[PDB]
RNA sequence: UAGCGGGCGUGGAUCCCUGGAUGUCCGAAUGGGGGAACCCGGCCGGCGGGAACGCCGGUCACCGCGCUUUUUGCGCGGGGGGAACCUGGGGAACUGAAACAUCUCAGUACCCAGAGGAGAGGAAAGAGAAAUCGACUCCCUGAGUAGCGGCGAGCGAAAGGGGACCAGCCUAAACCGUCCGGCUUGUCCGGGCGGGGUCGUGGGGCCCUCGGCAACCGAAUCCCCAGCCUAGCCGAAGCUGUUGGGAAGCAGCGCCAGAGAGGGUGAAAGCCCCGUAGGCGAAAGGUGGGGGGAUAGGUGAGGGUACCCGAGUACCCCGUGGUUCGUGGAGCCAUGGGGGAAUCUGGGCGGACCACCGCCUAAGGCUAAGUACUCCGGGUGACCGAUAGCGCACCAGUACCGUGAGGGAAAGGUGAAAAGAACCCCGGGAGGGGAGUGAAAUAGAGCCUGAAACCGUGGGCUUACAAGCAGUCACGGCCCCGCAAGGGGUUGUGGCGUGCCUAUUGAAGCAUGAGCCGGCGACUCACGGUCGUGGGCGAGCUUAAGCCGUUGAGGCGGAGGCGUAGGGAAACCGAG
């Protein structure tokens, strides 16, 4: 447990967590997902842990 | 089974190592030492006679063989990857955007 | 695999609370015959060991 | 698997899948014999001129079971094999106990018979203390506890609790009918068949009273189907320049992505090729309760009377085996010997025996699942990478060895592509020298890399008055590097100097081991302890099997364990 909230802290502390819910890139199709990403700012510049 | 690969006996360009860019039809398909002949890679076989009749055989300079992967089918443009596509029945392959 | 406790030790040993280890003092059921009564009446005290308690310990542990 | 020499394929071959056909001789081997792969027949039919001879087709072993009139026949089945797993019948020793005999190793190794995709076990004559549990098997726990033990070495349960799985059935007997055999005609003697019956709130039989059942259940047996297995198929996205022997690298612009797993292509490719994600597919065989259908079966309440409820059995005793139990107070389960009942007012059991209170119904059989294993197929590795990894990457259970059982190797690599070197030259050939191919030939054919020992050619320094663990220290000469101070090689004289390892009180030792080089080669892991140490939590801490996820994601799961109280052999008492 600890460690699990530990990292989610850390990445937190860090300002790198984004919680979301407007996910408008639904239909499971990379380039929608990738379009919603840009508009997130998720330039793909950084690896992302997808939950 | 398996053993089938890209095309047969007809036009194709040679994107391979030498002879890139060149472009003819190729004579015969190996498939199981996976390679096809054209017109590229012609080298000389300095030897005598290929076989123990006659007598003259020739340097014939004939093409060999390559690996199948380095050639590439060919329509109405420039290398086209091959599509598979059925019609009311059999089933005939349609180029990148065109057919045959 | 797994350590079995020694019966023969359990059988005539104890471990006090602190970590001791205790046991009856030997010599008295047979060379009995008129020793001094005071030393049987010391023979009934039972008694701590030393460095054998290291020893013994080891043979139980589950215990 | 090339070549000589000939053929086939879109009237869709090759190839892959299913089924079928043919299948010499040996082998359970089965007409008989035999030194396996050979030899010789009987009977029916066929072939040759075919009586003699030969060939061809069919048939003829033995044992068990059931019909068959004893007779000869007919039908069904058995026989042998299988890596490991399984059951039963037999059953060691080294070893441990620091000797050894009880004991241990161990019901292990092994021999034998048998079973099957499993085998065993299995619906309480159970457990054992709760007036409780409710077939069997498997895991966790209980537990290294209870106990066992030359109370030595050591051995070591069960109830219970948490889980997986889940299922319950058929008969024998009393009673009635029938068939055949029997007598001394009886609801009678035996045998077979059918009906009846099947359990511990004890049940069933036969009699009296109520349905005189539609119904309700229903398979472990059949039938249909889904699904799955044995071939396959579809599958997104890239061009140009540049270096190069060869782009997949570098550069420029661009695209796909339910696909950026992996492999290949002359090097380093999501978009070149095979794939991957994601979807599709069976005429034929195999599988198939998961779904559907049917059949076999299956069931109610009182009263009466005492018919029945598994025999050389229970039971007792002698001899033993099993269990944690080694004769122990020694039960329980099993049984080789002797004696030897009862049918519920009957019997077994709850650790000698007795009483009491309870549990369970022996002496017939069957039963899925959860469990074990891996010859076979597939997937994956903080698994090996040719002295490794299987003994075997390769034509290996081979060569070779042994009468035999049996033992048992070595041995992988040209290149991107044979382009495998025409032709000329010396040579009998081998092998070379040119020419030629290639990015490379010192990649040239047991050909990548090519280390060391070992052999040789050339060059520098050095040595024929010299005494040695072969070196080190100093100076000098010669040769070589750099303009230089300097450095490298060599060694003339001088000084100094008892190999390495092992074993020892002590080794240069005339004590051990080593010809030299290369490669292989020895303090590990599992569980349980005991300290230390890094962290989490704290009078608390922690889960085990398993379940649910996932397919390199974790959660759930308190049964249980350690701790919070000690002292006593114990009853017991309690900060004593
Ligand atoms: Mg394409
Ligand atoms: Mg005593
Ligand atoms: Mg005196
Ligand atoms: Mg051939
Ligand atoms: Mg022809
Ligand atoms: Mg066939
Ligand atoms: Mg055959
Ligand atoms: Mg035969
Ligand atoms: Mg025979
Ligand atoms: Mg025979
Ligand atoms: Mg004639
Ligand atoms: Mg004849
Ligand atoms: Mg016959
Ligand atoms: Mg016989
Ligand atoms: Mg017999
Ligand atoms: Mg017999
Ligand atoms: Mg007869
Ligand atoms: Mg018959
Ligand atoms: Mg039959
Ligand atoms: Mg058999
Ligand atoms: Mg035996
Ligand atoms: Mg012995
Ligand atoms: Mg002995
Ligand atoms: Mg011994
Ligand atoms: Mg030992
Ligand atoms: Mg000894
Ligand atoms: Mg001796
Ligand atoms: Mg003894
Ligand atoms: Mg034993
Ligand atoms: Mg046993
Ligand atoms: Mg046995
Ligand atoms: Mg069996
Ligand atoms: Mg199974
Ligand atoms: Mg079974
Ligand atoms: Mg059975
Ligand atoms: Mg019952
Ligand atoms: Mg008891
Ligand atoms: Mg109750
Ligand atoms: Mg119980
Ligand atoms: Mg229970
Ligand atoms: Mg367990
Ligand atoms: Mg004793
Ligand atoms: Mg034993
Ligand atoms: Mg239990
Ligand atoms: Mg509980
Ligand atoms: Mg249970
Ligand atoms: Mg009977
Ligand atoms: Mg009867
Ligand atoms: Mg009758
Ligand atoms: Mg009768
Ligand atoms: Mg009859
Ligand atoms: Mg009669
Ligand atoms: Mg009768
Ligand atoms: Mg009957
Ligand atoms: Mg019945
Ligand atoms: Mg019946
Ligand atoms: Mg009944
Ligand atoms: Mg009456
Ligand atoms: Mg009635
Ligand atoms: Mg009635
Ligand atoms: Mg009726
Ligand atoms: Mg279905
Ligand atoms: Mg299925
Ligand atoms: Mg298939
Ligand atoms: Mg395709
Ligand atoms: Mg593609
Ligand atoms: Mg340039
Ligand atoms: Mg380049
Ligand atoms: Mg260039
Ligand atoms: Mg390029
Ligand atoms: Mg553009
Ligand atoms: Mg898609
Ligand atoms: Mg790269
Ligand atoms: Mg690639
Ligand atoms: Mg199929
Ligand atoms: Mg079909
Ligand atoms: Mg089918
Ligand atoms: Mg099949
Ligand atoms: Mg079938
Ligand atoms: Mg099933
Ligand atoms: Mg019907
Ligand atoms: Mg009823
Ligand atoms: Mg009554
Ligand atoms: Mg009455
Ligand atoms: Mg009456
Ligand atoms: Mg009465
Ligand atoms: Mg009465
Ligand atoms: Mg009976
Ligand atoms: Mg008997
Ligand atoms: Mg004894
Ligand atoms: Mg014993
Ligand atoms: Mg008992
Ligand atoms: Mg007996
Ligand atoms: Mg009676
Ligand atoms: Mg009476
Ligand atoms: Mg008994
Ligand atoms: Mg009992
Ligand atoms: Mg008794
Ligand atoms: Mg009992
Ligand atoms: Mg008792
Ligand atoms: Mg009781
Ligand atoms: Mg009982
Ligand atoms: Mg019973
Ligand atoms: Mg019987
Ligand atoms: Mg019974
Ligand atoms: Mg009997
Ligand atoms: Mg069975
Ligand atoms: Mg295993
Ligand atoms: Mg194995
Ligand atoms: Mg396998
Ligand atoms: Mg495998
Ligand atoms: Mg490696
Ligand atoms: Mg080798
Ligand atoms: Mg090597
Ligand atoms: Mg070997
Ligand atoms: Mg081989
Ligand atoms: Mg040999
Ligand atoms: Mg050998
Ligand atoms: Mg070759
Ligand atoms: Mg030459
Ligand atoms: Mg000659
Ligand atoms: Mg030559
Ligand atoms: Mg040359
Ligand atoms: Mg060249
Ligand atoms: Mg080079
Ligand atoms: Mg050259
Ligand atoms: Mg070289
Ligand atoms: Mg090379
Ligand atoms: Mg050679
Ligand atoms: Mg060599
Ligand atoms: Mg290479
Ligand atoms: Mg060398
Ligand atoms: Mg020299
Ligand atoms: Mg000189
Ligand atoms: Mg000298
Ligand atoms: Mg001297
Ligand atoms: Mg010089
Ligand atoms: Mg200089
Ligand atoms: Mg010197
Ligand atoms: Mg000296
Ligand atoms: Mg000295
Ligand atoms: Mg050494
Ligand atoms: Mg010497
Ligand atoms: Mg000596
Ligand atoms: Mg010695
Ligand atoms: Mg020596
Ligand atoms: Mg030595
Ligand atoms: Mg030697
Ligand atoms: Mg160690
Ligand atoms: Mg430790
Ligand atoms: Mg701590
Ligand atoms: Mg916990
Ligand atoms: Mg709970
Ligand atoms: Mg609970
Ligand atoms: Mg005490």
């Amino acid at each position: 447990k600890k460690g699990l909230a530990m990292a989610v802290a850390d990445r937190a502390r860090e300002g790198k967590l984004l919680l979301v819910e407007a996910f408008a890139g639904v239909n499971g199709k990379t380039k929608e997902f990738l379009a919603w990403a840009k508009e997130a700012g998720l330039d793909g510049s950084e690896s992302v842990l997808l939950v | 089974r398996v053993k089938m690969h890209v095309k047969k006996g007809d036009t194709v360009l040679v994107a391979s190592g030498k002879y890139k860019g060149r472009v003819g039809k190729v004579k015969e398909v190996l498939p199981k030492k996976y390679a096809v002949i054209v017109e590229g890679v012609n080298i000389v076989k300095k030897a005598v006679r290929v076989s123990p009749k006659y007598p003259q055989g020739g340097f014939i300079e004939k093409e060999a063989p390559l690996h199948a992967s380095k050639v590439r089918p060919i329509c109405p443009a420039c290398g086209k990857p091959t599509r598979v596509r059925k019609k009311f029945l059999e089933n005939g392959k349609k180029i990148r955007v065109c057919a045959k | 695999p797994k350590m079995k406790t020694h019966k023969g030790a359990k059988k005539r040993v104890k471990i006090t609370a602190s970590g001791k280890v205790v046991a009856m003092k030997t010599g008295k059921r047979h060379l009995n015959w008129q020793k001094s009564g005071k030393e049987i009446r010391q023979k009934g005290r039972k008694f701590v060991l030393a460095k054998p308690e290291a020893e013994r310990i080891k043979l139980l542990l589950p215990y």
